[PDB]
């Protein structure tokens, strides 16, 4: 038994086969049936059973080569990946998740778990770059496919290595979880365009924990504390409510019951 | 790479036609393809283009509402209703590639690949 | 393990961004409650405690409805004292308040400034759309739909077209009452003339702040006109023929849209 796989290909990629692959990754990490405040909520970590655990997502690209990224379902986030006949997997951050991630590519031959988690501090260092002054784009998402796959074979040094998980985990996970990252992508494809993602961007990717616990904790929408958001020229303004954020946000993280 | 059209013949005015594009070859690099046209001793006019990164159209002048340039599963299209007099010319299909930016090829010069044309004949 | 409730402090921004606010910020019982515009200050009398017992109170007093028949007022009142279903409201996310007790919702309707509140007859008017928020400006944003085009107002005609970040006839101000507002004239509204399919939307003053004139984004991409369940639609998928229209939900691009600030 394999968990599921969802499929994208850079090459000849189009703006409906992108839209196309991010709606399927989202069917793949949640149901549906917790929704709040009209926003889906992703699986509770807590009895989450290991076989619904993770999904994956296999990349190609026009050099005909790839590379299967795991996401794990409570968060939507990459955790490792496959390249070949190896698995790479970030730094799992309890005993727990370094348990849980055994369970995928069971079959590889080979198994590295890296010294760095995959949050964007660590991975920008790594990279030598912020978000801000890295490209994001169907362009920068075929070369870090080739940056992935050629990692297992010597051919990949770290710092484009992360700067090639930084380019997945936006276009990926961080698409899947808001629909305004996914239409920043949908526009980079569009005008076959890369470029990096404006301070609007970065600032809801870093704001999604706390904006999923906003939403969660709410009275009825209306948060005990703003939320600070940037325009996409970088000023700053404040979101005190759900409902600005009801077509920004696809996915949260659960972080209690009702 | 190769481009054929297909579909040009006869009609009388106020006629239809659809009109195909056809390449050799499925390349992945495309940005535009574009239907041309050419009477004797004028230019090359642009008639329509489609975008291929969205599926958008685009019409010439001339063509006022009345043709519908279209992309299927696996061909470009080019519907033809209305068709006046001033519409006989020779057609072309043209593809254009590497095009970055929020705008549209719409020149003759502005297509590198190029199809040997269909005739359209409208009567009267 | 359940949710934390808490007791948020908010302003109630509603029709034409004014805000709920206790008249005179005087709090004998039966004060009514009035459209102002929005303080900046600490005043008691425009905060309001979104309670756990479902309760909306300012300085300790409740909103409190008059009764529970369509067009009566909405009064200040002590919570204990009132009548304990007169002083309940449920906030949707729809933006709608609504009083169980009688299945009547917060309006103002009218647009001015100290315009006493009622009690009405949900029609999911802009006169009853409210937003608790200390925010006292407008959304402002591009909306962005099929092909990536970009809603533009002309006067009174609304299409899409091309992107320009220089063009302030596509900047549009998301307002608290669900109205969606050119910027560059803030009297002026998205309106369909009707409730039914395939009506053309335009441009018109906010005046009557009808149901044609609230709108939702929803969590799907489409914008939706709450009383009638349709969406905006551009129109046979075609951007040349410059109609925007209200149709029946499919989700195809041609409903699907996204705010780009
Ligand atoms: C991503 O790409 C993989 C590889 O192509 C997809 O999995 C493959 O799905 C096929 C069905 O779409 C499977 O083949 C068919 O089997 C049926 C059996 O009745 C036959 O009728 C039919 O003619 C084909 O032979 C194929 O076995 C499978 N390959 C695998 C699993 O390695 C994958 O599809 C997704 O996963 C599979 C397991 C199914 O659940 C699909 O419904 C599902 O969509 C692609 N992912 C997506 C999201 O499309
Ligand atoms: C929207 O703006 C209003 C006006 O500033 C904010 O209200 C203020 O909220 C703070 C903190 O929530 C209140 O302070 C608290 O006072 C209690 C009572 O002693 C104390 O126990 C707390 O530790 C804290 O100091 C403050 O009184 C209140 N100002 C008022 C009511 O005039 C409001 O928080 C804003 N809402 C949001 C969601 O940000
Ligand atoms: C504006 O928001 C309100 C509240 O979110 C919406 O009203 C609610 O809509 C849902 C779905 O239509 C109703 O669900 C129903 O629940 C009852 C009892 O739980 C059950 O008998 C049905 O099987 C159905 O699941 C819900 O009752 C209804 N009311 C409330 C108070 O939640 C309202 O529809 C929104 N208006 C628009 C135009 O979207
Ligand atoms: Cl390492
Ligand atoms: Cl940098
Ligand atoms: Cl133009
Ligand atoms: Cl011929
Ligand atoms: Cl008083
Ligand atoms: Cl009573
Ligand atoms: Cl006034």
């Amino acid at each position: 038994k394999q968990y599921p796989i969802i499929n994208f290909t850079t090459a000849g990629a189009t703006v409906q086969s992108y839209t196309n692959f991010i709606r399927a990754v989202r069917g793949r990490l949640t149901t549906g049936a917790d929704v709040r405040h009209e926003i889906p909520v992703l699986p509770n970590r807590v009895g989450l059973p290991i076989n619904q655990r993770f999904i994956l997502v296999e990349l190609s690209n026009h050099a005909e080569l790839s590379v299967t990224l795991a996401l794990d379902v409570t968060n939507a986030y990459v955790v490792g990946y496959r390249a070949g006949n190896s698995a790479y997997f970030f730094h799992p951050d309890n005993q727990e998740d370094a348990e849980a991630i055994t369970h995928l590519f069971t079959d590889v031959q080979n198994r590295y778990t890296f010294a760095f988690g995959g949050n964007y501090d660590r991975l920008e260092q790594l990279a030598g770059n912020l978000r801000e002054n890295i490209e994001l784009g169907n362009g920068p998402l075929e070369e870090a496919i080739s940056a992935l796959y050629y990692y297992s074979t010597g051919g990949t040094q770290l710092p484009t290595l992360a700067r090639s998980f930084i380019i997945c985990i936006q276009m990926i996970s961080e698409a899947a979880r808001f629909q305004y990252i996914e239409g920043e992508m949908r526009t980079r494809i569009r005008y076959n365009r890369r470029s990096a993602p404006d301070p609007s961007v970065i600032t809801l990717e870093n704001s999604w924990g706390r904006l999923s616990t906003a939403i969660q904790e709410s009275n009825q929408g209306a948060f005990a504390s703003p939320i600070q958001l940037q325009r996409r020229n970088g000023s700053k303004f404040s979101v005190y409510d759900v409902s600005i954020l009801i077509p920004i946000i696809a996915l949260m993280v659960y972080r209690c019951a009702p | 790479l190769q481009l054929a059209e297909s579909g040009g013949g006869l009609v009388q005015a106020g006629g239809s036609l659809n009109l195909s594009c056809i390449a050799s070859r499925r390349t992945l690099s495309t940005s535009f393809m574009a239907w041309f046209r050419q009477v004797p001793g004028k230019e090359r006019e642009f008639v329509a283009a489609l975008r291929s990164s969205d599926g958008r159209p685009y019409y010439g002048d001339s063509v006022k509402g009345r043709f519908t340039v279209s992309r299927d599963n696996a061909t470009v299209y080019l519907q033809m209703n209305s068709l006046k007099p001033e519409d006989t010319a020779i057609y072309y299909c043209a593809l254009n590639r590497g095009y970055s930016g929020t705008g549209y090829p719409s020149k003759q010069y502005e297509y590198n690949d190029w199809g040997q044309g269909t005739q359209v004949t409208v009567s009267s | 393990d359940v949710c934390m409730d808490p007791e948020p402090i908010v302003r109630i921004v509603g029709r034409n961004g004014l805000c709920v606010d206790v008249r005179d910020g005087r709090f004998h019982n039966g004060n009514a409650i009035q459209l102002w515009p929005c303080k900046s200050n600490t005043d008691a009398n425009q905060l309001w405690t979104l309670k756990r017992d479902n309760t909306i109170r300012s300085n300790g007093k409740c909103l409190t409805t008059y009764g529970y028949s369509p067009g009566v007022y909405v009064m200040i009142y002590d919570c204990n004292t009132a009548a304990t279903d007169a002083t309940r409201w449920q906030i949707w996310d729809n933006g709608t308040i609504i009083n169980p007790r009688s299945s009547l919702v917060l309006a103002a309707t009218s647009g001015n400034s100290g315009t006493t509140l009622t009690v009405q007859t949900n029609i999911y008017a802009v006169s009853q759309g409210w937003l608790p928020t200390n925010n006292t400006q407008p959304f402002v944003t591009t909306i962005v739909g099929l092909y990536g085009l970009c809603l533009q107002a002309n006067s009174g005609q609304v299409w899409i077209e091309d992107c320009s970040s220089e063009k302030a006839e596509q900047q549009w101000a998301l307002y608290a009452d669900g109205s969606i507002r050119p910027q560059q004239n803030r009297d002026n509204c998205l309106t369909s003339d009707s409730n039914i399919r395939e009506t053309v939307v335009k441009i018109l003053s906010c005046g009557p702040a009808s149901s044609g004139q609230r709108w939702m984004f929803k969590n799907d991409g489409t914008i939706l006109n709450l009383y009638s369940g349709l969406v905006l639609d551009v129109r046979a998928s075609d951007p040349s023929l410059k109609q925007i229209i209200l149709y029946p939900l499919h989700g195809d691009p041609n409903q699907i849209w996204l705010p780009l600030f």
